[PDB]
RNA sequence: GAAGAUGAUUAGAGACCAUUGUAGUCCACACUGCAAACGAUGACACCCAUGAAUUGGGGACUCAGCACGUUAUCUGACUUCUUCACGCGAAAGCUUUGAGGUUACAGUCUC
């Protein structure tokens, strides 16, 4: 792209060598505020952008109407990465453009368990998990090997993204409003780190953020 | 701490002081949340806040500040008259940022703006009309120490230090003490003497 | 009437950068701003002159809400630098500390007991 | 359907009465419950400053000997009726929950 | 909602029971008035004798004329 | 520690933090959850350099559980005296 | 009134640990209640518990170190036997990994996956995360 | 005061309004059981946080070893936070006083 200037202490650390993966910045909970950090970590050929939705919006004026148009992006790696935009711009380009940045805002990494057979590297999510947006929750079930990803075009696509091959769903409510079902079956895919297991405790040690270790290299960053 | 050789505890003129200054009472109004701190109820009807409780509290927040080896992430704000003056007496020594006046929405988390700063740490005045300052650090995984009034709730704030922040002389002390024992630690200023310059400039004045 | 936001800004940029403007005389205010400014209007220039007559009028007073460089000397008129004073004062030479039952209950079941004039 | 209002425009709690007495209006007659129907007190003079100071002249015993009378009254209205006279008005939904006790 | 009694059976049962007749996909299938008054006699088709040709208006959103057999 | 194959190798991106205080796992998602580090003191006032750390989840400053649970923390681990 | 002891007992625990406390109290007790306990106790979910006496009806007291996730029951005890350990373990649980489903047997009080190993079916009891 | 009568209002008007007036409005003994009979929230039981009050009981000469009030505590009722915590809900809203503890779906019964 054009030449960048962070205005971000990650965004510094980032264009040099000190934090040189997602891990990290995730590891610590801090949050992605520029595109660019995703870009510069993640290298492309292992990032996807497909457009879920475009739709018009309107809103009501006297006489004529103004229009708009919501869009959604999706986005991320294969390897348990993933993220979803949704933005609104008054023209197509626009919005698709607006999409795609706060989608790599949004990204999220994965988990991905066994079934109960061990075998490779994941195919399967580790447990049950749940997610919501309006009436619509979608349930994944986990399923043996060799299901293949049972469920309906809209979710196959946002399970091919985080990595899950196979699974088994359903889905409650008001499925056919689209953008609501996209928001819900990926704050599921979140869930899976959210909720403790028995395999994950040890009280495993923390250490220093990045950001701490490299603050020296902060301060000459701002001169 | 330990192991150690009873550093850094209340004394004859620590107590003097405080007692004094009427910063070992609190607000009149019995608490929200801080209910513990109280120590008794006076014939007056204000709320006493016990004196080894709060000592401790400020130890604390001193190891915090202490931590940070580039004190100018910490921020102190004020949006009150009475710790103004306190706070800019506090950024020459300690080198710590601040705004005060008025917190300015977006300070903390709108990339679009040339106020735009990062903390690490945060400090108030008072958490009750700063209050615009926690929820932006909330956001951005800062934590909190406060000076919490009793009545004051402890909505988005870690730590938090008991406090009367009624009148310059109460809130002058605090601020003195955390400066004091953080510049003890570092660049050690020994214990050994009575500190350098005075409470009476970090008292309010008007220009 | 009422003036933009252009003609104040200008304005108390002015009175912060010059205090050869000084006076409550249109005339003079007028001349000194005219050279010193480009800005191709004679209204402008007539309202600015205008508004820092209308500055210092005001600081007379005291209380405006222009934008002066005096604001440094206001700053270090602050001297709040004496010996002991308020400090030892109120921590008693012999000048006495009496405080509640409650708060005396509460000191001499301390570490440190009750300090001394309490 | 939507509950609009939480009490339902009544000083009468949930699950108590259910029923309170019905009281006449001074306006037009209605009835309606008295926990609904709109208090006021009134506080009416029996006369003006105008007229108070001519009466005054004239007294010796009254007015000047002790202070004049007022007529008291409670004036329970309708909604309708309070509306109309604009004693009682909407107002926005911040300030619609905000009560000022039976003091004035 | 519903009874998790070990004995509660009968009264889930004649519950179900009762709650099909306020189907109308359970009516359809299993009364015999739905068949009786269908013109096919719910056979798949049948055979008639033509009688008269009758036009056929159609509704207000789309006017046409609709060629229609009266058998 | 972690999803570990029949061979004993880690599938894992990465095992998440733990809050010290209710012993759940501090996601990423939550910004709220914060890393408090105090720096520890010896004789003399010398410090020690940063050596110990809490982690406080962002389910405790949503009613501002965190004061209380850091107070438990503390005293179980000597920093903070109690007469 | 109540109709399970079990269902008195594990909604206090279940709500608690949703709220992150760290002990819980318990107002009945029964025979049954504390071996659901001991087993949880065992493969490390609870710290520790106390029984107390009253001479009428105990108070069993419970320190969670906030390790579980849900404690349920399940309720009219329906009957699980060697085929349908696979059945119960799909649909109420989140795992078949660590997924515990406890049952009762005439041998005692178990988990699932000790059941099968002694070759005993029985009737359902509760069910943990 | 339905019905009825008369006067207005109106293009038309027992209309809404005004003056009247029967049944009825009241009581006793019989029927009727038809309401927005609403909290549009079935009943019993468990868990569940913030603040300030109110209503009863309990605790620390002459209807009189009394009565009221304040501080603090408790049990039982009705409700407010117009700073109600978690959570739930499509939202409005609901919050120990549930529509919360529910796709991680099972306390009990019934309509």
């Amino acid at each position: 792209k054009e030449e960048w200037v962070p205005c971000t202490k990650l965004g510094r650390l980032v264009k040099e060598q000190k934090i040189t993966s997602l891990e990290e910045i995730f590891l610590f909970s801090m949050p992605i505020k520029e595109h660019q950090i995703v870009d510069q970590l993640i290298k492309e050929s292992d990032m996807r952008d497909e457009l879920m939705l475009i739709v018009p919006v309107q809103k009501a004026t006297s006489a004529g109407q103004r229009t708009r148009f919501k869009a959604f992006n999706i986005v991320g790696d294969g390897n348990g990465h993933i993220g979803v935009g949704a933005r609104v711009g008054k023209e197509v380009s626009l919005a698709i453009r607006a999409s795609m940045i706060a989608a790599k805002l949004n990204v999220v990494p994965i988990r991905r368990g066994y079934w109960g057979n061990k075998i490779g590297e994941p195919h399967t999510i580790p447990m049950k998990v749940t997610g919501k947006c309006g009436s619509v929750s979608v349930r994944l079930i986990p399923a043996p090997r060799g299901a293949g990803i049972v469920a309906a075009p809209v979710p196959k696509k946002i399970l091919e993204f985080a990595g899950v091959e196979d699974v088994y769903t359903s889905s409650c409510g008001n499925t056919r409003t689209r953008g609501n079902f996209i928001m819900a079956t990926f704050y599921a895919l979140r869930k899976t780190y959210g909720f403790l297991t028995p395999d994950l405790w040890a009280e495993t040690e923390v250490s220093r953020d990045p950001t701490d270790e490299h603050s020296d290299f902060l301060t000459m960053g701002s001169k | 701490v330990e192991s150690g050789a009873k550093v850094l505890r209340m004394k004859e003129g620590d107590v003097q002081k405080l007692v004094a200054m009427h910063c070992h009472l609190g607000t009149k109004n019995r608490s929200n949340a801080m209910k513990k701190y109280i120590h008794s109820r006076t014939k007056e009807g204000t709320n006493i806040i016990d004196l080894h409780m709060t000592w401790e509290k400020l130890i604390l927040a001193a190891r915090v500040i202490a931590a940070v080896e580039n004190p100018q992430d910490v921020t102190v704000c004020s949006t009150r008259l009475f710790g103004q003056r306190a706070i800019f007496k506090f950024s020459q020594l300690v080198g710590t940022s601040f705004l005060a006046g008025r917190f300015i929405p977006g300070t903390f988390t709108n990339q679009i703006q040339k106020k735009f700063m990062q903390p690490r740490v945060l400090l108030v005045t008072d958490p009750r009309t700063d209050h615009q300052a926690l929820r932006e650090a909330s956001l951005v995984n800062i934590p909190v120490i406060a000076f919490c009034d009793t009545d004051a709730p402890l909505e988005f704030v870690d730590i938090a230090i008991p406090c009367n922040n009624r009148g310059r002389y109460s809130i002058s002390m605090m601020y003195w003490l955390l400066a004091r024992e953080v510049l003890r630690l570092r660049g050690t200023i020994p214990r050994s003497v009575p500190w350098d310059v005075k409470v009476d400039l970090f008292f309010y004045r008007d220009p | 009437k009422i003036r933009t936001k252009t003609v104040k800004r200008a304005s108390k940029q002015l009175v912060e950068k010059y205090f050869s403007k000084l006076n409550k005389d249109f005339y003079q205010n007028k001349r000194v701003v005219m050279d010193v400014t480009i800005a191709r209007s004679k209204k402008l220039k007539n309202k600015i002159a205008g508004y820092t007559t209308h500055i210092m009028k005001r600081l007379a007073r005291g209380p405006v809400r222009g934008i002066s460089l005096k604001l440094q000397e206001e700053e270090r008129e602050r001297r709040m630098d004496y010996v002991p004073e308020v400090s030892h004062v109120d921590q008693a030479i012999q000048d006495g500390v009496h405080v509640d039952k409650q708060t005396f209950s509460m000191l001499k079941r301390m570490e440190t007991g009750v300090p001394r004039h309490v | 359907m939507t509950t609009k209002r939480r009490n339902h425009g009544r000083a009468k709690p949930p699950c108590s009465r259910g029923r309170t007495r019905p009281v006449h209006c001074f306006n037009c007659g209605r009835l309606a419950p008295k926990d609904k129907a709109v208090g006021r007190f009134v506080v009416r003079r029996m006369l003006d400053q105008a007229s108070a100071r001519d009466v005054a002249e004239a007294s010796n015993v009254y007015g000047a000997g002790f202070p004049m009378p007022k007529l008291y009254m409670k004036q329970r209205f309708c909604i309708a009726c309070a509306i109309h006279s604009r004693t009682v008005r909407a107002r926005p939904t911040d300030m619609r929950k905000r009560r000022f006790t039976t003091k004035v | 909602t519903k009874a998790n009694g070990q004995h509660a059976a009968r009264k889930l049962v004649r519950l179900r029971r009762k709650n099909r007749w306020a189907d109308k996909g359970w009516k359809k299938s299993h009364t015999f008035v739905a068949q009786k008054a269908n013109p096919f006699g719910g056979s798949s088709h049948a055979k008639g004798i033509v009688l008269e040709k009758i036009g056929v208006g159609a509704k207000q959103p789309n006017s046409a004329i609709r060629k229609c057999v009266r058998v | 520690i972690g999803t570990y194959n029949e061979e004993g190798v880690n599938v894992d991106l990465y095992i998440p933090r733990k809050c010290h205080a209710t012993n759940n796992l501090i996601t990423s998602y939550d910004h709220s959850a914060v890393q408090i580090a105090i720096a520890n003191v010896d004789a003399n006032g010398v410090l020690n350099g940063t050596t110990t750390t809490f982690c406080i989840a962002g389910y405790l400053r949503r009613q501002a559980e965190s004061d209380h649970a850091i107070n438990h923390l503390a005293i179980s681990k000597g920093i903070i005296r109690i007469k | 009134t109540m109709m399970s002891v079990l269902a008195n007992a594990l909604r206090c625990i279940a709500s608690a640990e949703r709220r992150g406390k760290r002990q819980v109290l318990i107002r009945p007790s029964s025979k049954v209640v504390v071996k659901f306990l001991q087993v949880m106790q065992k493969h490390g979910y609870i710290g520790e518990f106390e029984i107390i006496d009253d001479h009428r009806a105990g108070k069993i007291v419970v320190n969670l170190n906030g390790r579980l996730n849900k404690c349920g029951a399940i309720c009219p005890r329906f009957d699980c036997t060697t085929p349908d350990f696979e059945k119960w373990v799909k649909n109420i649980l989140p795992s078949r990994q660590f997924g515990f489903v406890v049952l009762t047997t005439s041998l005692g009080i178990m988990d699932h996956e000790e059941a099968r190993a002694r070759n005993t079916g029985g009737k359902v009891l509760g069910f943990f995360y």
